[PDB]
């Protein structure tokens, strides 16, 4: 599965989840901890915001 | 745009100001036109238009009429998204108490008016009256009157007094309070009070009153008169496929509130019995509390589908709450996922990416390049060309992915190596090809595992991926500093096979010009891989100072050893290759290459090592067969002997010579001995063979058995598994824990029978379920560590502190557990390291102890040193570079902005799944305890001294007789109290007995000033102290486990730091996990963050108040600058959970857990959050103040300064 | 001891004893006694009788509804006409008695109580009843406000002495002006305000012609009558609370909770008591059950659905359910919509409209799959959003048409911009496009058409053709 831009949630305005919905992968809390440990502030901001 | 978030109570005027209208009806949408109703929950006049730049009646239906309110309908012609922002309000007929401020213990209302909660609920539930205005009457404010008593005192007095019932009475009591007068009253009484319990009660009440008066909030705002109403698009009512409608439970809760409010308004017009109106007010209160927090008051209301309705608090809080599901983690675009295969041809910086995945992920980039180089006129032309999958699209895709790194992730992400950056190579297929050498970092095996791929978009993200997260940069484990790219499995097996030594192999004794001719001889079938030859080796050594010395010699070696030398980089000794290479040997090769050559040479060497290992493991032809499992002939005879002896001991038991328990114990012992002997016999038979040498006799050689080679090389398997295959399975445990007497006398070669397999299943199920539960336990521990230590970032270079920690080798008996070189590698020296017995300064202060200085210390026999640590740093926020030292993942000094706390938490939490007197040396004897010191001056034996062959200073010769893992760590990090703790000497003084009061005993101690201190000791306590003895502070009175709180209170910071570090490292080292102590010290520093003030002084601190230590330090520095009395404090140890929940930021605390309590306390106190840590900036989408963003935040800290 | 409002409410209504037949008779007698006290209080008002007389004058001319005038006749327009002419005559005897023979004269009082007796034999509609009570209430409240303003201004004993007869008389003002106590100076100043206040009394009194004592007596009688009636009704409903809960027990689990049903039934009791009649000899329970039934049914039809279904459609759905019930039980399978329409004598399209009308909305938290971390609300799209590809297309088209229009002579380019609204808030027709330089229609049309065929030229339209 792969996705560039697709559907978004009604309330949270976030990408959906699952292959059937052409969703996006989840960047959970542990991923954010890993990015913080690396120091990649800009990649983390990209994932959170844009 | 904003620099802080303020929280506080909501006044009715503020709630009205937020609102764009008043919701008057429970109507939602029409059943035919599906349009919103006027004055409903979805009213377009209150919340905004349903269609972009349209109005309900449809007269103004273009952007020409933007901002014009239609006169026929009232809908403002604007965007629809305003329905996600505009709020409404409900004017309640009767006041209603807020559930959070009432039932979240401790009750803020009850604390404020100083009445028990049950009394307040009795008034609220309309059961008893309360006097609001006492007037010229003996009645007092807040005293209860029942209905009968209210009637009698109404006849007695009449209109002189006022008594009310319900939330209105509480509102009048709250509004009638004079907060400063009450505060002065509590201050005076506290000045003239003695009881400690009443001290605590009035301390909390005074804190609440002072918070209210300072924050500007008014207490009566805890009772709601106007209720805010959420925007409709956040509680949508949407058509599903098939014509069905989907709604949120908030709609039902709001409808109930509005219906009951309207009914109450109607009942107050059609003047009704007081009982009916009272019941309706009860309905209104219950409905409002259900809407705000369902289930707190009592029975949770359910829907037509018979499960509780989800309230706003449920939207806000929990694992499913907005904080953890949508703010701290998100689903992201430009992401994909697929199964992972193995790419043995890849380089360390490369990953195989499928073409279709790259086409989907990089689609905007492809569109951009097609538009730029002119084959696509517009964006639909580019879209059509990509959809049709033309060739030029493939060349464009190659050009976009040419040097754009991608991020690969595998869940669970236990540490930062679980996400790494790679250069993609487009491959045909649907599976991601992963470099083998990174699998150990990912914990990835190719049995169905899936990985996620992310595309960094902006230039900053790309350069972060290339510089920080790229696979070639992360080759050292941040937890320990060891290489994490060490080869495994087939690489190890091939390097082992190629470097083995065979007797009388073809081509023995030959003379070879170098590695090239060894290769030529092997390829020409002149000599074998395992022939003993003499080879000319040219070897270059790079010394510590950088000297390069090259020299050639003839060495007795093997053909395979020279062929492997062909790929070894210059600068390394040949002794590293001239041996059979197991896993440890290859790891040592890589570590030495990194230590003496650098990074690029190391990655090239690793790639060549893996290529060569794969090639020669393929060429070896190693295979497993049923004949490779040789069962020793001694096993059958040993089993027969054990069975006969078991018959003999059964006979002895039948004669009454021995009891049942003795019989069980020694039968277990004999079967254990039989298992050990069978294993030894099988190992001895498996590990050797006899060969014919050149001169013709018989010689002993190490075996080339496939299973033996598999086990000995370290590729896969250990002695236990070969024992299970070709020896005995051994004793197995009953599910309760007991060990069955009869073992399994069969291995897996002849096979087990039914009962043996059943006993095997007994333990297999236990193992699997234990793993399943321990995974979750470790995950929760890691989460807790991350939230406690998240705010620790290297903020300075040098703090200018003189404090330090004393470091010595760890001794737990007659042998060293770990040397001082391991403990000191990477730490900065705090106090000057003088040579023992000399005043010369061997090592200056502020020096990083690298490998060379470690060797210097080892050579000069230094026992005790002093180094800086994180706990002793004086930085106001975070730590400095020197107190932390080397960062293990990079090898140099830690840079400014590294999130050392997250690294520490991940390092500690990752290995959680693997978790579950005669002298022996020559030297002198010293008494402190007992210490035996070698002649060099190093203390090598530490032994207890219970209350001796040699006295103090007497030399002792060798042999002289002088005479549960993870729960433990979790309990230690929360600073739990032991169930039966050790009783410790509170003060230094002379002990004395006391009056043995019935129930439990008392003791007294006389201090140096003559004061008597009394201690409360239980009866069942084996006291160690004796009367007339001056016991020091820190001495043990009753033996038992030691509470860390007592250690901190009576011994100091260093003592508790050492205790925690030693116990957690004992647990970790038991299982063979190596974690540096600086991580644990970071966690411990986060445990020491609060102080209780004992002497109030003149600073704005109350006695017995738990405040932040950094704030007190800053205030004391200011007061010393002003020459005023500073505060006296005691420091507290707090558990990771309690320290996390007591952070200065309420956003982080609310996102951690216990959201209701944190939000209620912050709202009452009027707290302000400055967004200083990582989690707060993650939630608001800002750059984290760590790493690349660090500088940015510093700039803002300058701008706010100016 | 308990937190459920249900149990506390039962504790509250269980403390009221159950009534018998004679209790109902006694309570009804108290209610009517209060009602006729109120009616007698209303009748003693000079403007009340003329209102009834003119209402009868209008209705007897066959111009107004008869029910709106009166609701019944007390017996211890065949008859209404005779009774109203007799009432007119009795009122005329009172009118003659009013002032010519003397207010204190026996004629003015005898005719007064006989008019009271005549008016006691009348059952008026509550609407104009409450209208007259509201008028008297407003006048009496205004006199209270004026009196309290006067008392606040003056502040005593002298007013108390002269309150009985000289509360509004100018003799009180003259005596206050004559008084020379130390505090009368400021009072004399306040006299100016009081003058206006007493002036604002004057028309009111001549509107009533009753001075102060008479209106006070009427107000006291009204208040005591209304209080007695209210107490009786409250006792009655507190008695019948148990019948409310009994009947409301039968309509649970229909979207409304038990206590909402109880409260609606309570409103039903209040409305039933407001119009109970014990001359008819039936017990109270029989009449009250019907009204409480109506309360429960109307409330459950109006408030038990997220999407309201009108009452008529509610009965349509219910009776469709019942007919499909009977058909299913009579044939043995689910009846097809054609047979249902045949049994309803309604078109099949209406049956399908009713069947599809509105099933209750599903919750956005319904667990899908065997997961507590899965809800239906996590799979709902945002269909209102615009794809980024379309946004890029819009921007690219903007740039392309800007270039094409810049490839034109300025006048026709600006004409086309005005006519189509490019880079402009509003679109314009030929009129205001002419208003630019010359106000001529056909020239603007011909210019726009020339520009259009000029742009259609294949040499300057390939960049725009790509947007089809
Ligand atoms: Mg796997
Ligand atoms: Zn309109
Ligand atoms: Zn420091």
């Amino acid at each position: 599965h792969a996705r560039s831009t697709g559907s978004y949630s009604l309330v949270t305005q976030q990408p959906l989840g699952g292959k059937a919905q052409f969703g996006g992968q989840r960047f959970g809390e542990m991923e954010v901890w890993a990015l913080e440990a690396y120091g990649a502030a800009y990649t983390l901001q990209e994932m959170l915001t844009v | 745009e904003f620099d802080a978030i303020k929280i506080g109570l909501a006044s009715p005027d503020m709630i009205r100001s937020w609102s764009f209208g008043e919701v008057k009806k429970p109507e939602t949408i029409n059943y035919r036109t599906f349009k919103p109703e006027r004055d409903g929950l979805f009213c377009a006049r209150i919340f905004g238009p349903v269609k972009d730049y349209e109005c309900l009646c449809g007269k103004y239906k273009r952007l020409k009429h933007r901002g014009v309110i239609c006169e026929k309908c009232g809908v403002e012609v604007t965007q629809t998204k305003v329905r996600r922002d505009r709020m409404g309000h409900i004017e309640l007929a009767s006041p209603v108490a807020h559930i959070w401020f009432l039932k979240s213990l401790p009750s803020r209302i009850g604390l404020l008016m100083d009445m028990p909660l049950r009394d307040i609920e009795r008034v609220l539930y309309f059961e008893m009256y309360v006097v609001t205005e006492p007037g010229m009457t003996d009645l007092e404010r807040g005293q209860m009157l029942t209905e009968e008593e209210y009637l009698d005192r109404l006849e007695e007095w009449g209109d002189e007094f006022t008594a009310k019932m319900g939330a209105e009475a509480i509102k009048d009591l709250l509004a009638s309070m004079d907060l400063p007068a009450e505060a002065e009253q509590m201050r005076e009484e506290l000045d003239t009070t003695n009881s400690e319990t009443k001290r605590k009660k009035l301390t909390k009440r005074l804190k609440l009153v002072e918070a209210f008066v300072a924050s500007g909030n008014k207490p009566e705002w805890m009772i709601l008169t106007v209720l805010p109403v959420l925007p409709p698009d956040l509680r949508p009512l949407v058509p599903l496929d098939g014509g069905r409608f989907a709604t949120s439970d908030l709609n039902d809760l709001y409808r109930r509130v509005i219906n009951r409010n309207n009914r109450l308004k109607r009942l107050l017009e059609l003047a009704a019995p007081d009982i009916i109106v009272r019941n309706e007010k009860r309905m209104l209160q219950e409905s409002v509390d259900a809407l705000l927090d369902n289930g707190r008051r009592g029975r949770a209301i359910t829907g037509s589908n018979k499960r509780p309705l989800k309230s706003l608090a449920d939207m806000i809080k929990g694992k499913q709450g907005r904080f953890r599901q949508n703010l701290l983690g998100k689903r992201v675009d430009y992401s994909g996922r697929s199964v992972i295969t193995v790419g043995p041809y890849l380089r360390l910086h490369q990953c195989g990416l499928p073409k279709k995945m790259a086409l989907e992920l990089f689609k905007p980039f492809i569109y951009s390049k097609l538009e730029t180089r002119g084959l696509a006129t517009t964006i639909k032309a580019a879209k059509k060309m990509v959809e049709r999958e033309e060739a030029v699209v493939w060349d464009i895709l190659d050009e976009v992915i040419r040097e754009h790194p991608v991020l690969l992730n595998r869940a669970p992400t236990l540490h930062r190596l679980g996400i790494q950056a790679f250069e993609p190579v487009l491959i045909e297929g649907k599976a991601i090809q992963l470099h083998p050498l990174v699998c150990a970092a990912y914990n990835a095996d190719f049995d169905g595992d899936q990985m996620a791929v992310h595309v960094p978009l902006t230039l900053e993200a790309q350069l972060e991926a290339r510089t920080l997260m790229m696979s070639t940069n992360n080759i050292l484990s941040p937890a320990s500093g060891d290489p994490i790219i060490v080869p495994s499995q087939d690489v190890v097996l091939g390097l082992y096979y190629m470097t083995r030594e065979k007797i009388n192999a073809k081509g023995e004794g030959m003379y070879l010009t170098g590695p090239a001719e060894a290769e030529k001889a092997y390829r020409t079938k002149t000599a074998e891989l395992h022939a003993r030859v003499k080879v000319r080796i040219t070897e270059t050594i790079k010394h510590e100072n950088g000297k390069l010395t090259t020299e050639t010699k003839m060495i007795d070696t093997t053909v395979g050893r020279a062929m492997l030398w062909q790929i070894v980089p210059k600068g390394l000794p040949y002794s590293l290759v001239n041996q059979k290479l197991g896993k440890k040997q290859i790891s040592n090769l890589l570590n030495e290459a990194y230590r003496k050559l650098g990074l690029k040479d190391t990655v090239i060497f690793a790639d060549q090592i893996m290529y060569t290992g794969f090639a020669y493991a393929a060429l070896s032809g190693v295979s497993v067969g049923i004949d490779d499992m040789v069962v020793p002939a001694a096993k059958y005879t040993e089993i027969a002997e054990a069975e006969e002896e078991v018959r003999e001991i059964q006979e002895q038991f039948q004669s009454g010579l021995v009891t049942a328990g003795e019989r069980y114990n020694k039968v277990i012992d004999i079967w254990a001995s039989t298992n050990d002997r069978v294993a030894k016999a099988m190992m001895e038979n498996l590990s050797s063979e006899q060969v014919i040498n050149r001169q013709g006799e018989q010689e002993k050689q190490e075996s080339f058995n496939s299973i033996y080679m598999m086990a000995d090389s370290g590729a896969r398997g250990s002695a236990a598994q070969i024992r299970q295959l070709a020896g005995m399975r051994g004793l197995m445990a009953r599910p309760d824990g007991s060990i069955i007497e009869t073992p399994i006398t069969a291995n897996f070669k002849e096979g087990l029978n039914v009962l043996q397999y059943f006993i095997s299943t007994h333990g297999a199920r236990k193992g699997l379920a234990d793993t399943a539960l321990k995974t979750a336990n470790s995950g929760y521990l890691t989460r807790r560590l991350v939230d406690v230590a998240q705010d620790v970032v290297v903020t300075e270079h040098d703090c200018g502190t003189l404090e330090g920690v004393v470091m010595t080798p760890h001794i737990e008996g007659g042998d060293v557990k770990v040397a001082l070189t391991e403990l000191a590698l990477g730490r900065v020296v705090s106090e000057d390291i003088l040579k023992p017995g000399t005043d010369e300064v061997l090592i200056p202060r502020n020096t990083l102890l690298d490998e060379k200085w470690c060797k210097v210390i080892n050579d000069n026999s230094v026992d005790q040193i002093k180094v800086r640590s994180v706990v002793t740093c004086d930085s106001d926020f975070g730590c400095c570079a020197q107190c932390y030292g080397r960062d293990l993942a990079r090898g140099h000094l830690v840079n400014q902005g590294e999130a050392v706390g997250v690294i520490a938490a991940q390092s500690i939490g990752e290995p959680g799944t693997q978790l579950t007197i005669q002298a022996k040396n020559n030297g002198s004897v010293k008494l402190h305890e007992l210490t035996i010191i070698d002649e060099f001056g190093r203390t090598k034996e530490k032994h207890k001294l219970p209350y001796l062959s040699k006295a103090d200073g007497d030399a002792v010769a060798a042999g002289e007789t002088v005479a549960g893992g993870l729960p433990r760590v979790a309990d230690l990090f929360e600073a739990r109290k032991p169930k039966e703790p050790a009783i410790l000497a509170e003060h230094s003084g002379t002990v004395s007995f006391g009056k043995e009061t019935k129930g439990k005993r008392r003791l007294i101690i006389t201090r140096d000033s003559g004061d008597t201190y009394e201690e409360m000791i239980p009866k069942h306590r084996q006291l160690n102290v004796f009367e007339g003895e001056r016991i020091e502070r820190g001495d043990v009175i009753a033996d038992g486990p030691e509470s860390p709180h007592d250690i901190l209170r009576l011994r100091g910071i260093h003592a508790v730091t050492t205790y925690i570090a030693n116990e957690v490292q004992e647990v970790y080292r038991l299982q063979g996990v190596k974690i540096n102590d600086k991580h644990i010290e970071t966690i411990v520093r986060q445990m020491l963050r609060k102080c209780t003030i004992t002497f109030a002084g003149d600073s704005e601190f109350l006695p017995g108040e738990t405040v932040e230590y950094s704030q007190v330090k800053i205030a004391n520095r200011k007061l010393v600058e002003e020459g005023k009395e500073p505060a006296r404090f005691e420091r507290e140890l707090l558990g990771i959970t309690k320290a996390s929940l007591a952070t200065e930021s309420f956003i982080s605390a609310a996102s951690f857990q216990e959201t209701t309590r944190v939000l209620t306390e912050a709202a009452v106190s009027g707290k302000r959050d400055d967004l200083r840590g990582l989690k707060e900036n993650v939630i608001v989408g800002r750059l984290i103040p760590a790493g690349t963003g660090f500088a940015y935040h510093q700039d803002r800290q300058a701008k706010r300064a100016q | 001891r308990t937190t459920d409002p249900v149990r506390m409410y039962m504790r509250e209504m269980g403390t009221v004893e159950l009534l018998t037949r004679e209790g109902e008779i006694d309570i009804a007698k108290r209610i009517e006694d209060g009602i006729n006290q109120v009616q007698s209080a209303i009748a003693e008002y000079p403007g009340t009788i003329p209102y009834i007389l003119e209402q009868f004058d209008r209705v007897q001319a066959e111009e107004l509804r008869l029910t709106d005038l009166i609701s019944g006749f007390v017996d211890p327009p065949e008859l209404a006409r005779e009774k109203f002419n007799e009432l007119r005559g009795k009122f005329q005897n009172l009118q003659l008695a009013v002032n010519e023979f003397g207010r204190d004269s026996h004629q003015a009082s005898e005719a007064s109580d006989l008019v009271l007796d005549i008016f006691r034999e009348f059952r008026l509609t509550p609407k104009q009843f409450d209208h007259l009570v509201e008028t008297l209430r407003t006048s009496m409240d205004r006199v209270r406000t004026q009196e309290r303003l006067v008392m606040k201004a003056v502040v005593k004993k002298s007013f108390i002495a002269l309150f009985t007869g000289n509360e509004s008389n100018e003799e009180w003002l003259d005596k206050v002006l004559a008084s020379d106590k130390p505090y009368v100076a400021k009072v004399r100043e306040q006299e100016e305000e009081i003058r206006r206040s007493i002036q604002k009394l004057q028309m009111i009194e001549q509107e009533t012609s009753l001075s102060v004592e008479r209106i006070k007596d009427i107000s006291h009688r009204m208040s005591i009558g209304e209080a007695k009636a209210r107490r009786a009704k409250k006792e009655m409903v507190e008695a019948n609370l148990r019948l409310v809960i009994s009947i409301a027990k039968k309509y649970t689990n229909r979207g409304l909770q038990f206590l909402d049903l109880i409260q609606e039934g309570n409103i039903g009791l209040m409305k039933a008591v407001d119009k109970f009649e014990y001359r008819r000899g039936y017990k109270f329970s029989t009449y009250a059950t019907w009204w409480i039934r109506q309360a429960i049914t109307r409330s459950i039809a109006d408030q038990a659905r997220t999407i309201r279904i009108p009452v008529h459609m509610i009965e349509t759905i219910n009776k469709l359910n019942r007919i499909s019930r009977q058909m299913l039980q009579e044939m043995g399978r689910e009846p097809l919509p054609e047979e249902l329409a045949e049994r309803m004598q309604m078109p099949e399209d209406k049956i399908r409209k009713v069947l599809k009308i509105a099933k209750e909305p599903i919750s956005m938290e319904t667990p899908i799959g065997d997961d507590e971390d899965s809800h239906l609300g996590d799979f709902i799209e945002d269909t209102t959003l615009e794809l980024p590809l379309d946004s890029a297309t819009a921007t690219s088209l903007k740039a392309a048409t800007r270039d094409v229009l810049a490839g034109l002579t300025p006048r026709e380019a600006k004409v086309l911009r005005m006519r189509f609204g490019i880079d402009m808030n509003t679109d314009h027709t030929l009129e205001e496009v002419g208003k630019q330089f010359d106000v001529t229609r056909e020239r603007i049309r011909q210019i726009e058409a020339k520009a259009l065929r000029k742009l259609r030229h294949p040499s300057r339209s390939e960049v725009l053709r790509s947007f089809l």
